[PDB]
């Protein structure tokens, strides 16, 4: 899964 | 509210307390508490409130990820239907996750994105309002899927349109919008030609404008170019 | 949509046949499938879209009606808690009851107000707005009742706005949305001296312009002052 | 209950 913040 | 008798100071240390002892359902739940006591938040109030409701939406994604994912391969063709349960199971999930959405974007639009002017704040709620409808959107399924949709990248839009105007291109604020504006475009848009021309724009400007930064602010703002770089590792 | 391949005046007729034969679910169905062709309405077509739904939720909320009085009676104290059947099928029946109305408020919003004119359909459709919000703040208990309470207002407030500037005082659309504009002030927002005022004043004003009316007029403008007059009796 | 249209 990608990366978020 | 339960917490209407609480004092906003007590509420915002206590959420404090919560995140050390890892209770981010009280975290959430107090931080809910101090944005109904009706005064702007402080950049460390808005990221209490923003790291607490991402660990309570970020549990409810992966267990309904599981439970969709058991759901489908209960449904191919040669399993064993045993009945409603899986199905219902993930709905509870699903409506308990839309719920702690709904609260989320409820807050932003009662009233926090209305008091905001100033860039840092204007634009990490509307990232936050993007980010939950982005949620949202991962689940749906109906008549308002395309709408739930169009909301998030409205909000994000947006976001964009002021970060671009008032930030510089190494602030936290706008890497984070970036970096999640991208993954929605990949994951939810289905333009992922689109989610890697925002990561690769957005990191290099970036790293045009390290020069400018102190060792702290440095380490910051290269942490999340890392992040999209690892997604650019992983769509290309 | 399941009516995306029926043609626009097939679903019309079909409404029209699902009246006569009071099927209502079917008649909203084929109107819902009318609307989202896209086309404004007639008024005509207006009156089946509004008569097939007020007969659907209709029915919700009486059976709603009977199941809430079932569980506050099972709650006194005296009684014999058997479990939690009756609130499991009151939520329900009641979440069946919020999609219906989200689904016409959803057609209102998408998007009959927004190219709707002329005052006869947009009052009408104003009108239909408030109503539903009433119908969902009828079950609303949480954190959003007082802006379902305000969505309906705001909505009433409008259409009575333009019916006051742009209908006579025996516009049946003008006197209906009086009407259930007084009963929202009665029932749902604790204001019953408001509810009888409005009553009151649309009746005698209607009243003092029925001499310009044709005997069909005259017919369909008194019939709703006497349900005006029915309720001022019921609450006085 | 009031009459509503
Ligand atoms: N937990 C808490 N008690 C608090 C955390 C912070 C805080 C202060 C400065 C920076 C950050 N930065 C972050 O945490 C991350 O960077 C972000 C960048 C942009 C956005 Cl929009 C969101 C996060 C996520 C990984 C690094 C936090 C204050 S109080
Ligand atoms: N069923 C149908 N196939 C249709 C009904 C109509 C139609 C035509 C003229 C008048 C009305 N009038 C009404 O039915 C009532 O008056 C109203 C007045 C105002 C509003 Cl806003 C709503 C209703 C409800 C009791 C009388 C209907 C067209 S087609």
């Amino acid at each position: 899964f990608p990366a978020t913040v | 509210g339960a917490m209407g008798s609480m004092e906003r100071a007590s509420l915002i240390q206590k959420a404090k307390l919560a995140e050390q002892a890892e209770r981010y359902e009280d975290m959430a739940a107090f931080m809910k508490g101090a944005v109904e006591k009706g005064e702007e938040l402080s950049c460390e109030e808005r990221n209490l409130l923003s790291v607490a409701y991402k660990n309570v939406v970020g549990g409810q994604r992966a267990a309904w990820r599981v439970l969709s994912s058991i759901e489908q391969k209960s449904n191919e063709e040669g399993s064993e239907e045993k009945g409603p349960e899986v199905r219902e199971y993930r709905e509870k999930v699903e409506t308990e996750l839309q719920g702690v959405c709904d609260t989320v974007l409820g807050l932003l639009d009662s009233h926090l994105i209305k008091e905001a002017g100033d860039a840092e704040s204007r634009v990490f709620y509307l990232k936050m309002k993007g980010d939950y409808y982005r949620y949202l959107a991962e689940v749906a399924t109906g008549d308002d899927k395309k709408r739930i949709i169009d909301s998030a990248r409205s909000a994000y839009q947006e976001a964009m349109d002021i970060s671009k105007k008032e930030m510089p291109p190494t602030n936290p604020i706008r890497l984070g919008l970036a970096l999640n504006f991208s993954v929605f475009h990949y994951e939810i848009a289905n333009s992922p030609e689109e989610a890697i021309s925002l990561a690769k724009t957005t990191f290099d400007e970036a790293m045009a404008d390290l020069h400018t930064l102190s060792e702290d602010s440095y380490k910051d703002s290269t942490l999340i170019m890392q992040l999209l770089r690892d997604n650019l590792t992983l769509w290309t």
